RNA sequence: CGUAAAGCGCACGCAGGCGGUUUGUUAAGUCAGAUGUGAAAUCCCCGGGCUCAACCUGGGAACUGCAUCUGAUACUGGCAAGCUUGAGUCUCGUAGAGGGGGGUAGAAUUCCAGGUGUAGCGGUGAAAUGCGUAGAGAUCUGGAGGAAUACCGGUGGCGAAGGCGGCCCCCUGGACGAAGACUGACGCUCAGGUGCGAAAGCGUGGGGAGCAAACAGGAUUAGAUACCCUGGUAGUCCACGCCGUAAACGAUGUCGACUUGGAGGUUGUGCCCUUGAGGCGUGGCUUCCGGAGCUAACGCGUUAAGUCGACCGCCUGGGGAGUA
């Protein structure tokens, strides 16, 4: 129940996109906007709002291109029920590199791409294609 | 059912205040009031399985908030049970 | 932009949340229809008209309800363009590889029935072929002069008519909807929110499209 | 894993697995670098030598690993301190075939005791067995008992599931709602285990109206070890134990989050006018129709078989066999 809010965030925006809404909200912790900030600066996103106080109500605004949803695939990797890690040089290309691994370094949260120009490996969260 | 009269004379007798009724250790005493109180209903009757469902439930709620309790602060831990008869 | 009254929204409760965007409540149960921004959509699906229209395009007026039907009828045969008030004969876009022999049928007929055969076996069958030209009339009437593909369809009501769009979609063509509350605009390109049936609200609506495909030739 | 093989009958619950959120803290797991080592051969890479090749052979890479040392501190873990949106407690109420125990009411059936009265009654496709002139059936009055609760009654309600129905009383479980107060993550799941668990069946003692396996007779029938009829024992009912299985079935595990709608039913509750059987909202359970989507299709469809997360059970061609 409530396990992992984490693939709670990729879920409430997958189904977001399936509905065309304007935007998700959802209870926000420190984690979840620091993935916000990688798909903003990346571009799957706009404008995440972190309005809240002790109700931390974070909406995350949607993009779409044309009538076609912008985020064409998020699926969560290392879950709860099993986390995963890779080398610095191992890590995986997600859409053949132009996608994106949003993965936990010793240096925080960044893209796949970050990690290698920053050498760098960590848990894996998700992929956005 | 635990009269409301009763739970008058708990809530004052382990609680914080009187004006407490969540604190673990409260709550506790509750569940043993009403266990101890079904002992005669149950001793008698022997058939009851829908009630008894009903007592077996407060059992466990019991045991669950005491291994809570145990594991923050064996302290009063140890008094509860002692100040209310328990720990087979 | 309220030009005349009662254009505002109607219908039903049954409505279709498709068209949750362009709402109002009302006192009977009822949906209102918010033409606000709705006044845009008519002002511009004009200007397309306009365009294609000097393009030299057709335009196809079709009308159900047998309320308004000669209401539109009078709108195609206004300006020079084609109608369907009758029962839209499914299939005539798509399949007008064959539709067009019929085309052909009554074009003779026509010449048969004016100046043509009319006593050469008997009054009885004469009688046969002056009925089935009007059963030709009511189908192909405003439209034999066309003879190949339209490039615009221009549909009074999505409910009844959703057949032909869907086809009309099919094909590379264009479609303008005057959808309603009931209505499904995801098969219409350049949607036209409020009422379809009200038999005054097409009077307003196909005479300004009238004039805007008067002078669209431009 | 709805219908093809596959959700334990349902539930509680230890170990086990996983775990909301804020901050600090430590640096275990994780990451970076270096180091020690990871036998040679073999494989791979670039070369070389036997007329080429097979083959021999140089240097590198690799040996996917492990141990140590030093930095990193995001994520998970350990610790400490909180927070409240999860969970839980209290106060005031509500609906209900929720459970066990004790009484009780009326209709009807059967039997018994008489009154009235007379040749059929009953049964079926027809008929026969059978009941009856010792006087039935029918009808009236009185009594005896056992079991079940017409109407209300409603894809209505309650319960984990099995289930649960006249009325009254006692003991008692749970659900849900308004409004706040309070505790402060105390959770979700759960192998083994424990409990509950239809009908039938079993044991000991009662009860025995109606119904009725077995059994008998009479028909039907080519036969009829049946389907039909007349009777009828165990059983069905109560008490205490056992059995542990059902097509125990929405053939759909439990819990949680998110994702257009419509008509209904039922039970709370705030507000506008109760101004007139109402109108405006917000919650709990439940019925049907269908969007996206999903699916082998049928269909499911905010009570999902849609999109995801936690944990558990289970399947691996049919038959042999759920058997030895």
């Amino acid at each position: 129940s409530m396990q992992d809010p984490i693939a709670d965030m990729l879920t409430r925006i997958r189904n977001g996109q399936a509905a065309n809404k304007a935007a998700v909200t959802m209870p926000s912790s420190k984690l979840k906007v620091a993935i916000a900030n990688v798909l903003k600066e990346e571009g799957f996103i706009e404008d995440f709002k972190v309005e809240g106080d002790t109700k931390p109500e974070l909406e995350l605004t949607l993009k779409y291109f044309q009538g076609k949803a912008v985020v064409e695939s998020i699926q969560r990797v290392s879950r709860p029920g099993l986390r995963i890690y890779k080398r610095k040089d191992e890590l995986p290309k997600v859409m053949a590199g132009l996608g994106i691994a949003v993965v936990s370094t010793s240096k925080g949260v960044m893209t796949d791409r970050a990690a290698r120009q920053a050498g760098l490996g960590g848990e894996i969260i998700c992929y956005v294609a | 059912s635990l009269s409301t009269e009763a739970t008058a004379k708990i809530v004052s007798e382990f609680g914080r205040d009187a004006n407490d009724t969540g604190s673990t250790e409260v709550q506790v005493a509750l569940l043993t009031a009403q266990i101890n109180h079904l002992q005669g209903h149950f001793a008698e009757h022997k058939k009851d399985h829908h009630s008894r469902r009903g007592l077996l439930r407060m059992v466990s709620q019991r045991r669950k908030l005491l291994d809570y309790l145990k594991r923050k602060d064996v302290a009063r831990y140890t008094q509860l049970i002692e100040r209310l008869g328990l720990r087979r | 932009m309220l030009k005349a009254g009662v254009h505002f929204g109607h219908q039903t409760r049954y409505w279709n949340p498709k068209m949750k965007p362009f709402i109002f409540g009302a006192r009977n149960k009822v949906h209102i229809i918010n033409l606000e921004k709705t006044v845009p959509m008519f002002n511009e699906a004009l200007a397309e008209l306009n365009k294609i229209a000097s393009r030299k395009g057709k335009i196809l007026f079709v009308g159900t309800k047998r309320a308004a039907s000669e209401a539109v009828k009078d709108a195609a045969l206004s300006c020079d363009q084609f109608f369907v008030n009758h029962r839209w004969l499914g299939g005539m876009l798509t399949n007008w590889k064959t539709v067009r022999q019929s085309i052909k049928r009554l074009k003779d007929l026509e010449t048969q029935s004016q100046d043509g055969t009319f006593d050469k076996l008997t009054k009885k069958e004469a009688l046969m072929r002056t009925r089935e030209l009007e059963k030709l009339e009511n189908s192909l009437g405003g439209i034999k002069d066309m003879g190949g593909l339209p490039d615009a369809l221009f549909v009074i009501d999505a409910d009844h008519e959703h057949i032909a769009i869907k086809e009309a979609n099919n094909l590379g063509i264009p479609v303008f909807a005057i959808v309603d509350t009931n209505s499904d605009p995801d098969g219409v390109d350049f949607v036209i929110p409020g009422n379809d049936d009200a038999i005054r609200a097409v009077t307003l609506y196909l005479g300004a499209v009238a004039a805007t495909v008067r002078e669209g030739r431009s």
